[PDB]
């Protein structure tokens, strides 16, 4: 027998795969044919997609077919190569090798594109297009890739919930009649709202009223033993400039003196003037807490605070009611404290047909004009506490404080918040100052520097509690708010309120 | 309990 040799086929292109670009090209095939009785010049034959290609063995045992159609190789992924040789005596032999290759006519095109917008698709793979007549393909998510009359492909990116359990990477595969496919992968990017800063303003009115001296009188009480009312003395209450009865005392003393209240007006400091929208101390209220036999104390007492307002004087009387709790005394010093609660009463008066209201604010620690105002005070047995009795004069019926409203989604000087493509935008956080996160203050009253804000989830707000004396020129409130869209994207902005006085 |  003649001796068969070894016939090998090199990779069909470098990656041993015919792809969509190679599909339209002419491909060189090559291999080796060595050993046995294979001789330079021997015939090499192969059938690929039913076309026979032939060549001869070259020096080095090499063989090459100059040009096979890529379409033939795409149609036929396996073929034998047959070399015909002879030995010296003329015996003939066929040496056979087998070639396989892969066919992958696909190509991918990958994009990352904002939801809710149309996008021109750039840098598409070479040869990309639609089958003839097709001008639109629908993507997996119901978006579209449209071929325009300008030759460009545009993707209409659907809005997605980027917070849920469903991938937001869209895709579509275009199949062409020659076998090519183009897979366009479209990673849809989330959008977000843009909160824009808001400006609002409010002006608190100023007014100076001329007032007479004050005359405070205990005028009535309920319960109590040995109850007396009297104008204060050096020994009981301190002295004041009028004969009105500023002191009240009660109880059968169980140790030394009687419990009671005293009120020393602020006539000297006031200098016959009240101001509008301004916490004013009308006097110093002292609670004298002594031990008295249980059962002998008042439960309430009423004090008339009388003064005149200059227009013609119009007398005004503010009735101040105090609830009194002379608590049974134990060995707990705190539980044995006696408790005074002042009621939130007011009086309305008229000056020049313009009406105003004096309202009780409460008790403020003496000397601390910036201190907290409280309506209940606590005094140890065998002690006296003193507090300024603070009122405020407001315009009208005193039903509300100076206020302004708005909505932070409106254009408030710098444009309206942008809601993004997801929508379902609500306010999820609000805070005084520069920093805000989703929090529990939306729809709740929160305290600023000069007043209180209620900002609701739909952006609506109502905002001044400060006294005029505490509002400097150029005073500004700043509240940070946070808006959030359907799938959690957030944006913050500041609501700035100019607080002026007039 | 007695005094208050
Ligand atoms: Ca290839
Ligand atoms: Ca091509
Ligand atoms: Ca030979
Ligand atoms: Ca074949
Ligand atoms: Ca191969
Ligand atoms: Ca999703
Ligand atoms: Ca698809
Ligand atoms: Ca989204
Ligand atoms: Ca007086
Ligand atoms: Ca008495
Ligand atoms: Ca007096
Ligand atoms: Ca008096
Ligand atoms: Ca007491
Ligand atoms: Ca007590
Ligand atoms: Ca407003
Ligand atoms: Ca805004
Ligand atoms: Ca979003």
């Amino acid at each position: 027998e003649a001796t068969a040799g070894t016939v090998t086929v090199n990779a069909i292109t470098s990656d041993d795969t015919i792809d969509g670009i190679e599909l339209g090209q002419t491909i060189s095939i090559s291999g080796k044919a060595v050993g046995g009785d294979i001789s330079v010049g021997d015939v090499v034959k192969m059938t690929i997609n039913n076309t026979e290609y032939s060549t001869t063995v070259k020096a080095g045992g090499i063989w090459m077919i100059a040009g096979v159609l890529g379409s033939d190789l795409a149609a036929d992924s396996e073929f034998d190569v047959v070399v015909t040789s002879s030995d010296a005596a003329g015996n003939k032999v066929q040496s056979i090798g087998t070639s396989t290759h892969s066919v992958d006519l696909s190509a991918e095109a990958n994009f990352s594109l904002a939801e809710g917008q149309q996008h021109v698709l750039t840098n598409l793979p070479e040869g990309f297009g639609f089958p003839d007549g097709t001008t639109e393909v629908v993507t997996n998510f119901g978006g579209t890739i449209t071929l325009g009359d300008d030759g460009e492909y545009r993707y209409d990116a659907p809005v997605r919930d980027h917070g849920d359990a469903v991938s937001d990477k869209d895709s579509v595969t275009v199949t062409l009649e020659d076998g090519r496919t183009f897979t366009v992968n479209l990673d849809i990017q989330d959008s977000a709202p843009v909160a824009v800063d808001d400006q609002d303003s409010i002006v608190v009115q100023h007014e100076e009223f001329e007032v007479s001296e004050i005359a405070a009188s205990w005028v009535s009480y309920t319960h109590g033993e040995s109850v007396t009312t009297f104008d204060g003395t050096s020994d009981l209450g301190g002295v004041d400039n009028d004969s009105a009865k500023d002191q009240i005392r009660w109880g059968n003393p169980a140790e030394s003196k009687q419990s009671g209240y005293g009120f020393i007006d602020n006539d000297s400091n006031l200098e016959g003037r009240f101001d509008l929208n301004q916490d004013i101390s009308v006097g110093t209220f002292t609670h004298y807490n002594y031990p008295v036999y249980s059962g002998g104390a008042i439960t309430s007492a009423e004090m008339s605070v009388e003064f005149s307002v200059l227009d013609v004087s119009t007398p005004v009387t503010l009735t101040v009611n105090f609830d009194h709790n002379e608590t049974p005394n134990t060995n707990d010093v705190n539980a044995s404290r006696d408790i005074v609660t002042v009621q939130n009463t007011h009086v309305t008066f008229e000056r020049d047909g313009d009406i105003y209201t004096v309202q009780i604010v409460g008790f403020r620690e003496v000397g601390n004009p910036d201190g907290e105002v409280v309506t209940s005070i606590y005094t140890n047995e065998n002690a006296a506490t003193s507090y300024e009795l603070v009122v405020r004069v407001v315009e009208g019926d005193g039903y509300s404080l100076p206020s302004t409203e708005g909505n932070i989604f409106d254009d408030n000087g710098l444009g309206a918040d942008s809601l993004g493509a997801d929508g379902s935008v609500t306010v999820v956080g609000v805070a005084v100052g520069a920093i805000v996160s989703s929090n529990e203050s939306v729809g709740h009253s929160i305290e600023g520097q000069y007043g209180n804000l209620v900002l609701n989830s739909d952006g609506s707000y109502v905002y001044v509690t400060a006294s005029v004396s505490d509002i400097p020129a150029g005073a500004t409130e700043s509240f940070a708010y946070l808006i959030q869209d359907q799938d959690g994207s957030t944006s913050s902005a500041n609501l700035s309120i100019n607080v002026g006085t007039n | 309990g007695y005094t208050s």
